[PDB]
Order: C-alpha cells, then structure tokens, then sequence
C-alpha cells in the first residue's frame, strides 16, 4: 500500500548484526538525547521491545530542487528520491544529521528545528524498478542520503552513522489517521473505573507492584496512564477491536504488564514480561467467546462512553477489583459487572511528558550509582545527563512576558500542569539525592570529569 | 535532440490516428507475440520525466522571475 504524507511509520532496518538476527527498528528517545541509537521491535516473546520511541512521523517528501526555494525564505504522496522531513513524535526533534565524531562520517541526531538542510533525506533505492520519483510501498527498502552532510544513512555494526556505506531502511506501518471515538494501540489512554486504573506513586522499595483503581486527582496522574501495544508489530497503531490481542506497556515506568496470577494481577518489570503473559484483550461484556486486520484497522471502541472489559488469554481470567480506598485490580472470571473501563485517549502533552519523565528516571539512576561508585575511593554518564538537564530546563520554563495575556496564561497553565506532572513522581527528590551526593567536594574525586 | 523526441512521438500519434483501436489495444498488449508490452505506459513515463524537467525548470527559474 501507498504510504502518504502525514502518517505514522517506523524505520525498520533489516539489521542482522553481520550474523544473527534481530529485526531492530531505528530509535532515538528524543528529549535529552540528540544522539541516535537502535532498539529491538521484533523479539515478541520473553524479552519484549520498546516500540514507543521508534515512531517516526512522515512529513514532507518534497523535491530536492523544491526544497531549495522553500529554503529561500498536506497529504502529498510519498515518492522516492525526495528530501523528506521526519520526526520523533514524542519529542518533535526532527530526525537529522549533525556534525560530530561518531572514521570521518558525521552522526545523525535529533534537532528540534524545522530549519535547514539537516532535517531532510533524499532516497536512492537500489531497485531501478522503483526509480526515484515513485510512490513508496509498505515495507520498502531504501538508503537515505543526507541533504545536509550529503552522507548516506547507515548502520555502523550498536553504532549509528551517516557514512558512504548503505544500510536499507523499511517503513513499517503503525497508524494512519486515528479517528476520535476509535481506540488505537501505541497510544496512551486511561483505564477508567467510574476513577481509573493506576499504581502507587511512591516509586520506592515497593516497586509499584501494587495495582489499584482510584478516583480523584490520581486520574490526572501519569501513573494512571497506559500505552497499549496490540500483538502486532506492523499497524500497531491501527484502530483497536474488542477482541484483538494486545500487550500493555506501562507509561510512567515503561513496564510491560504480564500474567503474575499471584496478587491476581499486578505490575512486573519489563524483563519477566512475556508476549503470552501480556495477552490481554478487550471485550464488550463478560463473555468467553479474523486477525490481524492490516491496512488501517477498523474503527470501533470509543474514546469515552463505551465500556470494554479486558479478558486475558494466558490465564483467561477477567480483570476486576479485588474488593484506604485502594480497591485493587486482579484477574479471575467474575469479580462484578463494574470494571467500568469507559476508555478515553490521553492528551498529547501528557504522554510526552510522561514518557519523558520515565526517560529521566531511566537515566539518572545509573548516573547516581556511577558517581557514588568512586565515593568508595577518594582522591559516568556526565554530558548526556547535562543534556537531560538543560532539556528539562527548556521543557520547564515560563511563558514569554512578551506575549498576549491569554497565551501567557494558557501557557502558564501548561506549565503548571507539566510541573505538577513531573512532581507526581517526585523525581525532583531524586535530584535532591543527587545534590546530597555531590557537593561533598571542595573542587576532586575522579580528578578529570 | 529534444526535437527528435517531438518528432518521434508525433510519429507515434500517427500510428493511432483514425482511431484504430484494434491497433491501439494491440500496442497495449501485443497479443500476436508471446511477449507483451504497453508502449503507452512508457510514453507516459516519458511525459513524467519531461515533466520533472519542467518542474526543475520551475524551481530554478521561479526564483529569478525573468
């Protein structure tokens, strides 16, 4: 099928590591992370991948020469040989080459800007059958070529580089224009109780394993958000059905939910999680009754009014609350007619926020233990975490004083919301721990970084 | 020579004038031969590439006006 402008598809390279065998997608997490890397999206078994960061958005497959005049200052079909604008939807740090030493071929990296030659990539397919200036088909191989440094895109075998060597890169489908009232995977949304599904915000020795429906402001909390993954890699984002099987990645900690029939049902680390153990799926009502439907995924379940209950497959057990107010959420056939999951989509900003917060929690820690590691010998992700800091600083600032009051105030509401959101986990206190660990020194240990 | 192309495809037009659709289809599918070809697909393709010339002629000349 044709791949048009304004569509979500990942770049799945056929990246066997010169032997065997993983079909890893291109990925770069976005905020605080200019540098490119690689993530699995094919090991759909005991070691589940990380799909959320791979989701590039198609943008502008304009002609090369056409780009030249736009430099001199909306569903156009994709065609071979055009420069293409691209995106990490999570960050909107558009995919791009950048000038760094990572052997003289500059590494690709995610600049925010829609400016410049950097964010464009002409295609030069090896198949003359598909000459440049031809409509892209689903899954097609291609070698991106920088418009900027004029390097070919490449997989340095792991290391990523824009070199004169030529890796192919498939456009694996995810979603094509989601409609409101029509639920999709790879796409966060709350699991309501009437009040909604969530887990403890302590993020402590209690590894958020506890699982509870809960009302009030917890519903705004990131902890009450869930990134569903349908048991498909292609068209993961295609519209969901009340039946088709699906993975349940957590958003705030990134953990896959899985079949721990102990504690009924509970969160588990994204390592035990299994494609089998996570095989949850929606149902219209408590009932025990083709696949995959690729190419768009038919519209069905509401972002709002409609109920769906999640029957499991590996155990077959229905999800339900077990009984301060902390009603649980556990797997067995009955429970009661009141799981009340009238699903509704998460806001854009909520999700980037959240996923970023998991990125941050996902980054400080090794930094912390690693700085603490030479505290044992008085006498190390430095610059990447500095990048994370200045990124959050950017992410968290006041509206322009030189602005209209309405946008100042709305933007201030965005600020207030975002601050509240990152405060929901209190990782700031982890920062407080950091500061506690640091300024012992007069200047010192390590004597280099 | 672009003039030759002009002349060539005018020639091809002359194959088809008087509207002999049997001949036009036969150009489309070449049934007498075991092989098959649709010429016209290809002239479309020529139109494509010449068009793409036109286009780059635009993206150059448009910035210079005159």
């Amino acid at each position: 099928q044709f791949l048009r402008t304004d569509d979500e598809v990942v770049l799945q390279c056929s990246a066997t590591v010169l032997k065997e065998q993983l079909k890893l997608c291109l990925a770069a997490e976005g905020f605080g992370n200019r540098l490119c890397f690689l993530e699995p999206t094919s090991n759909a078994q005991n070691v589940p991948p990380d799909l959320a960061i791979c989701c590039f958005t198609l943008e502008q497959s304009l002609s090369v020469r056409a780009l030249q005049e736009m430099l001199a200052n909306g569903h156009r079909t994709l065609l071979y040989g055009h420069a293409i604008l691209l995106r990490h939807a999570h960050s909107r740090m558009y995919l791009s080459c950048l000038t760094t030493s990572r052997k003289l071929a500059f590494d690709v990296g995610l600049q925010e800007d829609a400016t410049g030659e950097a964010c464009w990539w002409t295609m030069h397919p090896a198949s003359k059958q598909r000459s440049e200036g031809e409509k892209v088909r689903v899954g097609d191989d291609l070698i991106l070529v920088s418009v900027s440094s004029e390097r070919y895109l490449h997989l340095s075998t792991l290391q990523v580089d824009a070199s004169f060597m030529q890796t192919l890169w498939n456009m694996n489908p995810i979603c094509s224009c989601c409609e409101e009232g029509y639920v999709t995977g790879g796409h966060v949304l709350r699991l309501f109780h009437g009040e909604c599904l969530t887990i403890s915000a302590a993020d402590s020795d209690d590894q958020r394993r506890l699982v509870y429906y809960e009302g009030g402001a917890v519903c705004t909390h990131a902890r009450s958000l869930w990134r569903l993954e349908p048991l498909r890699i292609s068209w993961s984002g295609s519209h969901l059905r009340w039946g088709q099987p699906l993975r349940i990645r957590h958003v705030t900690t990134g953990r896959y939910l899985a079949l721990t029939e102990d504690q009924g049902l509970v969160v588990v680390d994204a390592c035990k999680a299994h494609t089998k153990a996570t095989s949850f799926c929606f149902r219209v009502s408590k009932e025990k009754l083709k696949r995959d439907v690729e190419g768009m995924g038919p519209p069905e379940i509401k972002y709002g009014e409609s109920l769906c209950f999640v029957q499991h497959v590996a155990s077959g057990l229905w999800l339900t609350y077990a009984a301060v107010l902390k009603k649980k959420a556990i797997l067995h056939q009955e429970g009661h007619m009141d799981d009340a999951l009238f699903l509704t989509r998460c806001q854009q900003e909520e999700s980037q926020a959240a996923r970023m917060i998991h990125s941050t929690a996902g980054l400080y820690n090794q930094f912390i233990k690693g700085l603490d590691s030479f505290s044992g010998k008085p006498r190390l992700p430095i610059e990447a975490v500095i990048l994370s800091l200045q990124d959050l600083i950017g992410y968290f600032e006041p509206p322009s004083e030189e602005l209209q009051h309405e946008e100042k105030q709305s933007k201030l509401r965005s600020l207030r919301n975002r601050q509240s959101l990152f405060q929901e986990e209190g990782m700031l206190s982890l920062v407080l721990n950091c500061i506690d660990r640091l300024n012992v020194y007069t200047t010192y240990a390590g004597e280099e970084a | 020579d672009d003039e030759f192309t002009q002349d060539l495809f005018r020639f091809l037009q002359l194959l088809c004038e008087g509207h002999n659709n049997d001949f036009q289809n036969y150009l489309r599918t070449q049934t007498g031969n075991t092989t098959t070809i649709n010429i016209i697909i290809c002239t479309v393709d020529y139109l494509l590439r010449l068009q793409e010339s036109i286009s780059d002629f635009y993206w150059y000349y448009s910035g210079k006006d005159v």
